[PDB]
């Protein structure tokens, strides 16, 4: 009746063009699931890897084929004969059928897909929304987007050292009034940008990558585009940065070479250089969030940076901590940071997904649900976002149904949640002080 | 002060109705069967005030403010998926209420029904409906 | 309506029959009007969507309704419209009238 | 059991961040349904109109709330009540109750939606697939796609007056070959444009812009694209063009002007002298397709240029047409173009999207089932082109989701179909003479 | 088939013998749930109110006749005809309906009595068990039990102004195993104090309450018995205390006055002398956890304890937070105490419970579900603790059923999770360090 009958994976394309696979669990009732997998990395250090075929005569060895095998003769007769509402019990037995820490036997799309299906077909089977299956009944917080809207770094070839530019509309009093001012300042700053002559075709993600100045320039164009479309800055839209320092630091000089984005005029600035640039940014602009601040392996630059910033502005580690339980840890009990990035793809499957962001919100820390560069149809992280109650979403810009998609599943969810749907914005960054 | 006088009723009355509320394809809302009741009270206190005093014709004139007051918020017609109170507005327009106020003697008593006379013929005149 | 629902047989009947297929459309005041008029009345407001519509007839004198049941405290099924109810009745009012010509 | 007891519309986001709408169909025995509505326009004289709110304070007068309504208010209480596998009588039922020929009054959107969303809870009651549902039992073939990789016109700032450039891997023995050609030639043409210094970034329909010097330089680089990846042009995959002649035409002086994209050095070309510009390009590169090559209302240049190139290349109607019944009829008996692009937002309807297409199929012109500049996670116009066999599509490039959805969508058909599953792709072009 | 159908109420008595209020929900396909109520306190500014009928005839005046009445005939017309999975909108109604902050009109009973059997009839609906409907797919962590062993202050004659002592076996590898030791560590009491002439009666919570010589030697004989079954003090076992410094508080000298209980020779003591106390008890014993460690308005005393041992030892707010929202946000923002003891019905609905505890575990404190003085059969709170995966649960001694019940639901509730059930242990004290 809820006995898992078929489990079945298939090779698709994602949002760029590249590989992926999709899993499609049955069960005897004829409960349906189909889970989608985003695009990660086939390597890493310390995070689940995901399998390609490596055959370069075959989408440049990214194919998926092997992960998919791996599903149809491997996993499936593992799992088949379970029932679909154990998703715990189906997720451990995948992980012990792998047997490395990474997940690299199976590929850890392999093994997400079907935890993805498996959750999906379970909510089918009981009639219930996913989000109210994942997070059970009191699920009401619809999360305060963080929406990307201009592109820096290797995303661009302008001279700004910072990946990404997001607004924040967390004082909006729904989210589909938030979704409508997000879309709003989003064409203002398309406006804008046509009549200086930059260039408006989106990236991966949506957004922009203008040939800006630099960073104040980009910070002041997207202030700009916020009170055109009739808004106030600090008010009600804030701005998050993702700097991805990461890219640009000397391990072995200890510095951040702006350089390597911004021209040789750029300032080379050691950690301590790096916390007082962040913080005139931070006092100049309305900026509540910053994501990777500092070097993934800085450990005392970002507790000296948690020290100096981390109670006005939200301090997220995406790198640093890699949706890892470990480094999570490790990083609560060394007081860096305030926030995670949760990415379901980087850890493998939705029980450790969810059990990083409980442990993340027991420490006071936000987790914040995040996209891929290469993303799907599948609109999973909204019912993740919503039934963990986060209060928070990265999930692009306002211009590709690989980011819209979501942000339309939250539309969805909120319109089903009616008066108990609650949106808070600036009440969802709990770990900041007043 | 006082709004009814011998020279301006006439005209009062005509200020009163052609302010009165219209259908879309402009005619009337109110209709003689609305303020029938209150026509025939006036008609008959006016009969009864030539040869009946005043000081026992208090009563008629309050039976007559309280059927005004009640035919007003009683009658009511919906067109277009909008009510309206003709009866009302009637009264409020043409100040009934207000004039019946100063009602204190035989003259004024009988130049407020002068005036209710005036009022039903002039709506009858703009095509008013029995 | 609480104590009773829609019976299995008119349901039945009203689906295959295909009644719900030939409405017919009604303005504010009730008049037969065509399904185009009829949308351009609502969209205006000159027209209430819920009550402005038939589902034409079904033919042959079933019973448009059943009893509906719920749980007693025992975990039985009982119809909602039996009970303790009340008890007032009298007896009657007999008005003698023992002089009356009834006809034959 | 399959009688419709809900019929509910909500706004949502599409592709490129204006608003549409969504409907869902719930039937008595909990068969589901959802159709979302692609973008079109709300202003022509001869083609389906969609209802906008034109509130300049909400979206920039873009909202879609009185369709919303339109369909809550209006569309479902007359709809309630039906058989959901009733899709004629239904779709006869919303015409009737628009009552104007363009569905100015409903919104073509709100029919449309409503229409797609009664397909599918009828498909998802009897349990089958879609395109079985609305094609029959005879549902086999998988359409050769005409994957967009090149803008120009008014899409791009380079001097190209041709709208968009497109590849057609019609030599695949498969669907999914042909698909991974795609994927493949886009990245190695994303290769090219980054080794010469062209803009990488895509637009609506998931294509690149680069600046080339002319219509000749963009298909030779289209070429070098194709070999890099190890096809031959003119054998394994050709090349389709989107002129969009009705943008750059001068109809006062019935005049083909390229100076309006191509600078003011632009050669200006009649009638006949357009249809010898098309025959070079077409004798000087593997084009089998061009689209749009007249204007919408220039007939005897249709006709001509039909009686020129009509037997060896696929001359397609989309302006020209307009997904109309009428204008179709009378390019058939004109003998004006062999194909019609087929957008089911701008007919409004499903039942008359198949009255158009069969009406194609049976004056053997090929029918083209089209997406819209803004898309949505929808992927309803595979099910369309599978189920009617039509044996073309053209769904964007191989880069958003908008766009890739549609491919996902042909793959899991092509796998569903199995040992079934036929692609002709040379053979498609049945319009063609051998 | 889930929609509610009926719900009955019907007066039950509670485990002091007092009144309380049980609540069933049959829903339309015969869908069961029975809620019963712990009873509470009918007075309280700032705390939910329970209906009493005040009739001294019957009960002493501590009768449910009033808000059985309530159910059956104001909440059941509202409720009936509602969906049994609409936990939210049931209990948001149900307060609406009651138009009182402290629920006074229907009572606080009432309401929590239909909410746990809503709850448990959706439970059964769904044929789920109770905390995976509450708390979802993610339902893992079996609680540590601090339980009750030692009465003191208003509960006992001893000469101890402190409430309560509690065993927290936090060293436990299972729960199974951390109450078999609670259960040998309270036989060995037993034991212990009837070697000493000492009364093994239990109290309410059933935990014994003997005369002794002050607080000293009641934790050394806790100490002796931990020692005596077999366990180290301070690695398996742990102490907590409830001192219930609001009993013995004087609020015009603002001194704790433990004359109160210990007799005319004890010391009066002010904060500091409070908070030096507890420290020096904290550092001599190894006591884990303190509960009303100051006075219920003591706000700048409850911020010096909470500077001075809030890092190193667990400082619950029971009358503090009296499971408020407003004192529970006031206290996080003015960093006092670091746990908050959650009694479900101080609320007296399931949906503020939740609220509750997500508040206290976003802001990094503890949430401990707690019992009540008179409690039932009913063992929902276990759901609660498991569902939340709060981590701590209080349910008292190894006694009487009223506490057994709740001990053998987390039995149940861990055989069912097998392998996927976590204790944590010393782990679930987040809010401390290290
Ligand atoms: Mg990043
Ligand atoms: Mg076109
Ligand atoms: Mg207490």
């Amino acid at each position: 009746m809820s006995i898992i009958t078929d489990v079945y994976a298939r090779e698709v394309l994602d949002s760029r063009g590249n590989p992926t696979l999709e899993v499609e669990v049955y069960t005897e009732s004829g409960a349906f699931g189909r889970g989608m997998v985003p695009s990660g990395a086939s390597t890493g250090e310390h995070e689940a890897v995901e399998l390609r075929d490596g055959d370069k005569a075959r989408y440049g060895g990214l194919g998926t084929q092997k992960a998919v095998d791996n599903v149809n003769n491997v996993i499936a007769e593992h799992i088949i004969g379970f029932d679909v509402r154990d998703q715990q019990g189906i997720d451990r037995a995948m992980i012990a059928l792998d047997g490395t820490p990474n997940k690299g036997k199976l590929g850890a799309n392999a093994i997400l897909g079907v935890s993805i299906a498996v959750a999906r077909a379970a909510a089918d089977y009981l009639e219930v929304p996913l989000y109210s299956y994942l997070g059970g009944f009191n699920t009401k917080v619809l999360p305060t987007p963080m929406m990307n809207i201009i592109n820096g770094g290797s995303h661009s070839d302008a001279p700004i050292a910072f990946q990404e530019f997001m607004i924040v509309p967390a004082g909006a009093p729904t989210f589909k009034e938030a979704l409508r001012w997000g879309a709003e300042i989003f064409h203002a700053l398309k406006k804008i940008l046509k009549e200086r002559g930059l260039e408006t075709a989106v990236g991966d993600e949506g957004g922009f990558a203008p040939r800006f100045n630099g960073t104040e320039d980009g910070v002041e164009t997207i202030i700009k585009a916020i009170e055109a479309a009739g808004y106030v800055p600090g008010k009600d839209v804030f701005i998050g940065l993702d700097c991805a320092s990461s890219e640009f630091y000397d391990a072995e000089h200890k510095v951040y070479g702006y350089t390597k984005f911004e021209g040789e005029g750029a300032a080379v600035r050691t950690a301590a250089e790096q916390i007082d640039y962040l913080e005139e940014l931070v006092n100049k602009y309305p900026i509540i969030t910053i994501e990777d601040g500092m070097d993934e392996n800085d450990w005392d630059g970002w507790k000296a940076l948690t020290e100096r910033l981390g109670g006005k502005v939200q301090l997220v580690g995406d790198d640093f901590f890699v949706t890892n339980t470990a480094y999570l840890e490790k990083g609560i009990a060394e007081h860096a940071a305030n926030s995670i990035l949760i990415k379901v793809n980087q850890i493998g499957t939705l029980t450790e997904t969810f059990d990083a962001i409980e442990m993340a919100k027991e420490a006071g820390y936000t987790a914040v649900v995040s996209h891929r560069s290469g993303e799907t149809e599948d609109s999973t992280i909204a019912d993740i976002a919503v039934a963990t109650n986060a209060g928070q979403i990265k999930t692009g810009s306002l211009s590709r149904t690989d980011r819209i998609a979501k942000y339309n599943q939250l539309l969805r969810i909120e319109d089903q949640l009616g008066e108990v749907a609650e949106y808070r914005g600036l009440k969802s960054f709990y770990n900041l002080k007043k | 002060m006082a709004i009814l006088t011998d020279e301006n009723y006439v005209d009062k009355a005509e200020r009163a109705i052609s302010l009165l509320e219209k259908d879309n394809k402009g005619n009337y809302l109110l209709t003689t069967s609305q303020i029938r009741k209150l026509l025939s009270l006036c008609s008959s206190l006016y009969d009864r005030s030539k040869e009946r005093k005043f000081d026992e014709l208090i009563n008629d004139v309050s039976y007559l403010r309280v059927q005004f007051v009640y035919q007003s918020g009683r009658n009511s017609v919906r067109v277009n998926r909008q009510t309206f109170f003709p009866v009302k507005d009637l009264v409020e327009k043409g100040q009934i209420l207000e004039a019946l106020k100063e009602i204190k003697d035989r003259e004024t008593l009988q130049r407020f029904c002068r005036y209710m006379e005036a009022l039903v013929a002039y709506f009858k005149f703009y095509g008013g409906k029995d | 309506m609480k104590n009773f629902k829609i019976s299995s047989t008119y349901r039945a009947a009203r689906k295959q029959q295909k009644t719900a297929n030939r409405k017919s459309f009604y303005n504010d005041e009730g008049y037969m009007i065509s399904p185009s008029e009829w949308a351009d009345g609502v969209i205006k407001g000159l027209i209430n969507p819920k009550n402005s519509w038939s589902n034409d007839h079904v033919k042959g004198y079933l019973p448009r309704v059943s009893p509906r049941s719920h749980w007693t405290k025992n975990g039985y099924r009982e119809y909602l419209g039996i009970g303790k109810s009340r008890d007032i009745p009298e007896k009657e009012p007999e008005v003698i009238e023992m002089m009356d010509l009834e006809l034959v």
